[PDB]
């Protein structure tokens, strides 16, 4: 019999994962603070990896790899890519991107935004979120730690509606750093027609709240990869695999591998498994474009039952055996 | 050289505490007239613990033997190994005690208990340096349980820096029907709770059940009972009496196994449990060893373990065996239960291994938990003496005595704190 | 990788390799210690000595 | 020249000081006997290896060493042993009974008895030196000697010898091999105690040295023989320089100059490679590059934690046998561009080396095979921490229900010192915390 704790209550992902667990017979759950556990659903924050791997005779595997926040912190993604020479200041798949401290890049930023003017120069700090044109109002909006980031101005615009949307794929690493991106996506769509000048952010939430037209097009503004690509197909006479997700799988393959020796758990005392959330924005000419990276993502309804149970059979199984989903990212 | 000084009183002390003595003897290579004759260093090399050397290379129990009536020490004495101990160091009356705590407090066990003091005295004055005592006797009875008392009290007295230490033998109605034993049980625990710092709980519900049920034993016998019990007091004291790393003194057992001072009561275990002359064939492998020793039906105490939580554990293998395997297993019950080790005390199982088996064994495991399941006894016991008191039925034989029932309300109101204090640490979390 | 301060014997050598510049209590009080939990453990033996004379 | 003291405290600190003399011996070419026939002054000598062996008028050179135990059986077996010659009866000094895994009966009990004799004949040897530049203790975390005992010992030497480098060789408690539930109480409380008093402390997890003889030496269940052979090896190399003709950490004051800028963080981790099993026939020897990057494996630190997620202040190199500067430079650079080795920003970036050509000694017959190269690692990271709060955690869940808390009021100490020694634990979690993140 195989033992876990569960540490994080707030996680729909891991509440499914460990109701599979259980479903199974061969494992039991702990109470959270029952050391001698095979297996931690960590919580998201402070962690106690220190305490991992210093139990005799079990083998220790935890749900997040220490470190990974720098891929998955906004402004620690942007020192990441600037000063990573395999990605390096020339990666052309991040957007333009500076981080800001209220009350730092500041002055970089306003030396490359003072050439943009003279002679297309959207940006978008994030930290609410604010969309501007003028430097002055952002720097502002700040002080009252961001990064601002080029807006792309010209979206891929899906029809009927013209209106934009952003790609999440969820990426599974094993602990032996397998990179499996999850065959399911989603589309998060704007209902509104995009207008140059709700309509801009593609938050599922925000969609909810304030948008009369959420739904109309696909169910709570979701559109799957099997509608998209037959959509690519109509409209573009392309597919998803070749315009679109050959970038992704560069993209995922090319953060990940990155950060690998300052993470991975290949010669540890414990082990790591962690799943990801690549949020994607593409343009007018089908190229891709990283926004960010999700540490602790949920998943779409109706994919929660095969990607937790592939969670099960690849990051968990794999080191617990009991008595594909996944389209592996070769190295 | 920390010497051990060994008191054993009433007919069930006596019973026991000689067949302690002998079983030992055997395994340390002294025959009964007190000469070595063993092939091994390991005999040796702590025998100063429980032995004093005379000239001649003789080895003397430091061994001191108590009764108010002389039946059983005569017995004793008359006995295989009844030349091995110190003619001075019998010390008896001739009233007897009537299985009267009273009479063995108050009354009778006044009369007698300054000679016994004497000897005890000459004894650890001996004492290259004195741990403590070990006590053996029964709770239900008069000498053992009130006598017994009574000297521990004494010696904690005059020695209040040594260990006090006891095999306290708990009556059970299945064993005895003298109906006054719940009384002279409940008056004795009172007394051990404050002056004892380890007790062993040796159980006669217990010893008569495994008798019955695993040895197949149809009309048990005292011997088949003290059978049982000699085989876990030479386990238990292995790491006193052998080189070792783990709780190889009084104190250093005490520091381990009693995280709260009241709680010094401990369920022992023992594996394989075997009849005597059985005299069995096949080894048990490590495994074997650690599942049984852990079972409910190899527990010298009546309690249900899984009714509970282990506040501590020690365990002693004994044998030649494979100590990566032992450490595996010992990980693997705790892996596989670990709900039932409070997890506010962190690696609170403590293993030892020592490499000379006891007699007729080749392979055999030693357990001493300190478990909150021990309440289920002490429960047991306070249901008895309440059917009773609640009549003040036979409280004459004690108010005769010269005893008022307000000391039966005090050790009956300890008890039950007591087992109010072990369910409170059961249901405690981190 | 500037290698400074080479000093070389017989017995071996040793230097130093940069990669990257920069970006109490008196014998009085312990004794006081010692005794105070002394007297201590004495107090406690004490009480227990009060309590089994009665 | 000028003279180091060692200091053997407890089972742990004696066994291993055992150990260490041994291998020293058989380094420098000195006998059970205590003779060294390489040595051509004698009677007297001002030569390195004096730093820890003094000299008689018929030539037998005599540890610079006290073996202090509260019982006897351990140091019992020094005096009648194979080096019973090499030391003589006032440097080993024993009590009748021990602490019984109590920090409160070894520091103030039984303590209080013993200490003025301790350091007298501390005194003793102090006296026999032209130069004393310290002390070298060595003694458990988890003991009751180890711990309260050499706490109590460092307050005196502080007093008795304020100028004077007090550097620590100390074992952090581990399940596997340890023998009281209350390791983490001693642990704590010792380490709360000594902080002030110790320039700086070498611990060793019995927890990381039992896996690696495990591991490494295929030792199905290490005895405390197999785990004092390695830990004497790691303490040689650490010493070495004080022992050798050299120019790094060639005293006392060295060690807290190079790794320890902040006094509270005085804790370097050190690392070592190769470890390699006598019994394996065929053998590949490691180049220096190889063994360079074995010592940024957790695998082959004194403590299993995890330097790429703290921050270093600094780093040094110690090197034994076939080793010259350029291999030690192009393996650096190397491992520089491979791995995550972040230094804080008031440091530089590097590295003191250190090289002695003579290859590690090992002991005949004992588990470890002989090497052309060796190297000990010892850096100030941050990342150490994790052990602290690994100790921390336990100490908080038993003292939450104060758990055997009693036998130590029992021995006058005040309940208060817990939460004391606690919070003292806790400021530096917070110290490393700061500096490493
Ligand atoms: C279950 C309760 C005890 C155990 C048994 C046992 C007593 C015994 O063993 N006794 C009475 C001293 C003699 C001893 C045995 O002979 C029978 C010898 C061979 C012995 O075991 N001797 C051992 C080796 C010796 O060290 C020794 C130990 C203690 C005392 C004396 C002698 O006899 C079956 N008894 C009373 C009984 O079985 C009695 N039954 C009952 O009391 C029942 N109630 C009526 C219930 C309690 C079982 C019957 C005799 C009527
Ligand atoms: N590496 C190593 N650890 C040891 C050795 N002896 C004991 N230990 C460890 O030290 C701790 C126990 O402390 P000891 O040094 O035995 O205790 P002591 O200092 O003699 O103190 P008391 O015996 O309580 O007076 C446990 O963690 C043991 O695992 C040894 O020879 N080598
Ligand atoms: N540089 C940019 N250009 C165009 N649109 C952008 C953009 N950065 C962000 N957006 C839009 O803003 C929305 C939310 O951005 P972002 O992902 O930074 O917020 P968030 O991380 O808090 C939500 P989540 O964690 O689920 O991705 C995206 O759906 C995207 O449409
Ligand atoms: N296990 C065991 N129990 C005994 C033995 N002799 C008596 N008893 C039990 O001890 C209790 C009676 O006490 P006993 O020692 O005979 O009285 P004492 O002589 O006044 O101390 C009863 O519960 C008996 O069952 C024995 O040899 N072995
Ligand atoms: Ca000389
Ligand atoms: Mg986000
Ligand atoms: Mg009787
Ligand atoms: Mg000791």
């Amino acid at each position: 019999m195989y033992t876990f704790v569960v540490r994080d209550e707030n996680s729909s992902v891991y509440a499914e994962v460990s109701r599979l667990l259980l479903a199974t017979g061969q494992w039991k759950r702990l109470r959270k603070d029952n050391p001698r556990f095979n297996l931690m659903l960590g919580e998201r924050n402070r962690l106690p990896f220190g305490r991992l791997g210093h139990e005799p005779g079990l083998v220790q595997l935890v749900n997040y790899y220490r470190g990974a926040d720098k891929l998955c912190r906004k402004a620690s993604l942007v020192k990441l890519i600037k000063t990573s020479p395999e990605l390096s200041e020339s990666c052309t798949w991040f957007p333009e991107s500076y981080v800001i401290y209220p009350t730092d890049e500041r002055e970089v930023f306003l030396a490359a935004y003072n050439r943009r003017r003279e002679g297309g120069n959207v940006w978008i700090a994030k930290s609410g979120i604010l969309i501007s044109s003028e430097a002055s109002e952002l720097l502002d909006f700040i002080d009252e730690v961001h990064v601002i980031q080029k807006y792309l101005e010209k979206p891929l615009l899906l029809e009927p509606g013209h209106r934009k949307f952003d790609i999440r794929s969820w990426v599974l690493v094993d602990h032996l750093y397998n990179i499996y991106l999850y065959r399911e996506g989603v589309l998060r769509t704007s209902s509104e027609p995009y207008n140059s000048a709700t309509c801009h952010l593609t938050n599922h939430c925000i969609q909810k709240e304030y948008s009369k037209n959420y739904g109309r097009y696909e169910e709570g503004n979701e559109m799957f990869f099997e509608e998209f690509n037959q959509y690519l197909m109509d409209a573009l006479n392309t597919t998803l695999e070749n315009s679109i997700l050959l970038q992704i799988k560069h993209i995922i393959r090319s953060c990940l591998m990155c950060i690998e020796p300052a993470i991975s758990t290949k010669h540890l005392h414990y082990q790591s498994f962690q799943l990801f959330g690549f949020d994607f924005m593409v343009d007018e000419e089908l190229k891709v474009w990283l926004i960010e990276v999700n540490g602790a993502p949920a998943c779409a309804q109706k994919l929660y039952a095969e990607l937790c149970q592939g969670i099960v059979d690849v990051a968990i199984s794999s080191v617990f055996p009991l008595a594909s989903i996944f389209i592996k990212l070769h190295h | 050289m920390r010497e051990i000084v060994h008191i054993q009183a009433g007919q069930c002390g006596n019973q026991i505490g000689a067949k302690f003595w002998e079983v030992i003897s055997d395994e340390h290579g002294i025959d009964p007239t007190g000469s070595y004759h063993g092939d091994s260093d390991l005999q040796l090399e702590r025998i100063n613990v429980y032995y004093n050397e005379a000239t001649g290379n003789k080895y003397v129990p430091r061994a001191i033997l108590v009764d108010l009536e002389p039946g059983t020490m005569d017995s004793v004495r008359s006995g295989p190994f009844g030349q091995i101990f110190r003619p001075d160091n019998f010390v008896f009356g001739q009233s007897g005690a009537g299985n009267n705590w009273a009479k063995g407090h108050y009354t009778e066990g006044a009369e007698l208990v300054d000679s016994v003091l004497d000897v005890v005295r000459k004894e650890s004055e001996s004492c290259d340096c004195l741990q403590g005592f070990q006590l053996t006797h029964s709770l239900g009875g008069g000498t053992g349980s009130g006598m017994g008392t009574l000297l521990i009290s004494k010696i904690r007295e005059e020695y209040p820096d040594r260990i006090m230490n006891t095999f306290s033998v708990m009556p059970s109605p299945k064993v005895s029907d003298t109906v006054v034993e719940p009384y002279n049980a409940t008056l004795s625990v009172h007394q051990l709770v404050e002056n004892t710092d380890e007790t062993y709980c040796i159980d006669n519900e217990a010893l008569y059940d495994i008798c019955f049920r695993t040895l197949k034993l149809t009309t048990p016998t005292y011997g088949d009972l003290n059978h049982l019990v000699s085989a876990t007091m030479s386990g238990v004291t292995t790491c006193l009496r052998f080189p070792g790393q783990l709780n190889a003194d009084l104190r250093k057992l005490a520091v381990n196994m009693v995280p709260f001072p009241r709680l010094h009561f401990f369920m022992p275990g023992f594996a394989p449990l075997t009849s005597r002359g059985s005299q069995q064939y096949r080894a048990l492998t490590v495994p074997e060893l650690t599942q049984q020793m852990f079972d409910s039906k190899n527990m010298m105490a009546a309690c249900d373990p899984r009714h509970g939580r282990y506040l501590t554990v020690a365990a002693i293998f004994r044998g030649r065996m494979s100590m990566k395997e032992v450490d595996e297993q010992m990980l693997n019950v705790q892996n596989k239960n670990s709900s039932y080790f409070v997890e506010w005390i962190p690696n609170n199982v403590k293993t030892a291994v020592c490499d000379i088996p006891p007699r007729g064994l080749k392979m055999s495991a030693t357990f001493i938990g300190n478990s909150t399941a021990i309440q289920e006894l002490f429960k047991r016991i306070s249901e008895q003496f309440t059917a009773m008191f609640r009549r003040k039925a036979f409280l004459h034989w004690y108010t005769g005595e010269g005893m008022d029932e307000m000391e039966f309300t005090e050790a009956e109101s300890n008890m039950n704190d007591l087992v109010s204090e072990y369910q409170q640490y059961q249901d405690a979390t981190a | 990788m500037e290698v400074i301060e080479l000093n070389k014997c017989t017995s071996g050598q040793s230097f130093e390799v940069i990669l990257k510049p920069p970006s109490d209590p008196s014998l009085e009080e312990i004794q006081k210690k010692l005794e105070a939990a002394e007297e201590r453990r004495k107090y406690q033996e004490a009480e227990l000595l009060k309590h089994l004379a009665e | 020249m000028r003279e180091c003291i060692s200091i053997h405290v407890g089972q742990a600190g004696v066994q291993i000081g055992n150990a260490c003399w041994e291998l020293y011996c058989l380094e420098h070419g000195i006998q059970p006997d205590g003779q060294m026939p390489s040595d051509k002054t004698i009677g007297g000598g001002d030569d390195s290896f004096n730093t820890f062996f003094s000299e008689t008028g018929a030539g037998k050179h005599v540890p610079r060493a006290v073996f202090v135990d509260l019982e006897p059986t351990v140091i019992d077996e020094v005096r009648t042993g194979t080096y019973r010659q090499l030391f003589h009866p006032e440097q080993l000094i024993t009590g009748k009974e021990d602490a019984a895994n109590n920090y409160a009966r070894g520091h103030y009990t039984i303590g209080k008895e013993i200490i003025d004799l301790v350091l007298d004949r501390i005194r003793k040897l102090a006296d026999q030196c032209t130069g004393l530049q310290g002390f070298l203790v060595f003694h458990s975390f988890g003991g009751g000697t180890g711990s309260g005992f050499t706490s109590l010992l460092m307050e005196r030497l502080s007093v008795d010898y304020g100028k004077k480098s007090k550097l620590e060789f100390s074992i952090y408690p581990a399940p596997q091999v340890s023998t009281a539930v209350v390791e983490p109480y001693n642990s704590i409380l010792t380490t709360h105690t000594t902080l002030e008093h110790s320039d700086c402390a070498f611990m060793v997890d019995n927890e990381a040295i039992y896996d690696i003889c495990r591991r490494n030496l295929d030792i199905e269940r290490p005895t405390y023989t197999n785990l004092n052979r390695l830990i004497s090896q790691i303490v040689s190399s650490i010493t070495a320089s004080l022992r050798f003709d050299g120019a790094l950490n060639v005293d006392l004051t060295e060690f807290q100059t190079n790794l320890v800028p902040y006094p509270r963080i005085h804790f370097p981790l050190a690392t070592y490679a190769p470890v390699i099993s006598a019994e394996k026939a065929y053998h590949e020897q490691l180049s220096v590059a190889e063994i360079t990057n074995a010592c940024f494996e957790p695998a082959n630190q004194m403590v299993k934690c995890d330097p790429r997620h703290g921050k270093y202040m600094a780093c040094c190199l110690l090197y034994r046998g076939d080793v010259v500067p350029k291999d030690v430079n192009a393996a650096i650079a190397t491992i520089k561009t491979k791995r995550s080795i972040q230094f804080v920003d008031w440091c530089p970036t590097g590295f003191k080396v250190g090289i002695n050509y003579q290859p590690p000694t090992v002991v005949p017959g004992g588990d470890l095979a002989k090497v052309q190269r060796a190297v000990c690692m010892l850096s100030n990271t941050t990342a150490i921490a994790e052990a602290w709060a690994r100790l921390d955690h336990k100490f908080d869940l038993m003292y939450a229900k104060r758990a055997f808390v009693h036998w130590y009021v029992g021995e006058g100490m005040e309940e208060g010192e817990f939460s004391e020694a606690r919070e003292d634990m806790a400021a530096l979690e917070k110290d490393y915390e700061e500096v490493g993140v």
